[PDB]
DNA sequence: TTAGGGTTAG
């Protein structure tokens, strides 16, 4: 994707003999890191880190719905809470690779 | 822990407390002798009546609609 | 052998 096929050949005679030297290292494009890879058990702890780090009691029990509940209802309102991270958004966009058993 | 059927269980009305203040209540008794069929028999937990009683409690707990209990919510720890 | 169905008064 980042460098598709079909390029002009890298003719040696040109690369050397030229006075108007142009070559694979004459002019170049910069690059911010594409698609790095993680080891699974680091992906896992990235996740499990952001979870606890973002969990925020007040932000699930907004007032004025709060300030009226019994304690038991309040605790069971809060005793489960998912989250959906979509890594392909991160920078770099962590690709995910492994074996399936 | 087992299941019983109390054949010809007597019911009887109560209306007082130990200090003889009023309180309406229900008594239950089983008079001596088997006449009329007063008795008990252990029920096997393979009996379809026991399946019916189990079925009933399935609603009496999940769909209980009953107030709180086990306020000590730090107690269960599930399969600790 | 007993018991050989029918209301306690608790």
């Amino acid at each position: 994707l980042l460098a598709p096929p079909g390029s002009p050949v890298r003719n040696a005679h040109n690369e050397i003999l030229e006075e108007p030297h142009h070559c694979p290292l004459q002019k170049y494009t910069r690059l911010q890191t594409p698609s790095s890879f993680p080891t699974l058990a680091t992906l896992k702890e990235e996740g499990q880190r952001k979870a606890w780090a973002s969990f925020d009691p007040k932000a699930l029990l907004p007032l004025p719905e709060a300030s009226y509940l019994p304690s038991c209802q309040l605790n069971r309102r809060l005793a489960w809470s998912w989250l959906c991270l979509l890594p392909s958004a991160f920078c770099p966009a962590q690709v995910l690779l492994g074996v399936l058993v | 822990g087992s299941f019983l059927r109390i054949y010809s269980l007597h019911t009887k009305l109560q209306s007082m407390n130990s200090e003889n203040q009023t309180m309406l209540s229900l008594e239950f008794h089983l008079h001596g002798g088997t006449s009329y069929g007063r008795g008990i028999r252990v029920l096997p937990e393979s009996n379809s009546d026991v399946d019916q009683l189990k079925k009933d409690l399935e609603s009496a707990n999940l769909t209980a609609n009953q107030h709180s209990d086990v306020i000590c919510q730090s107690e269960p720890d599930d399969s600790f």
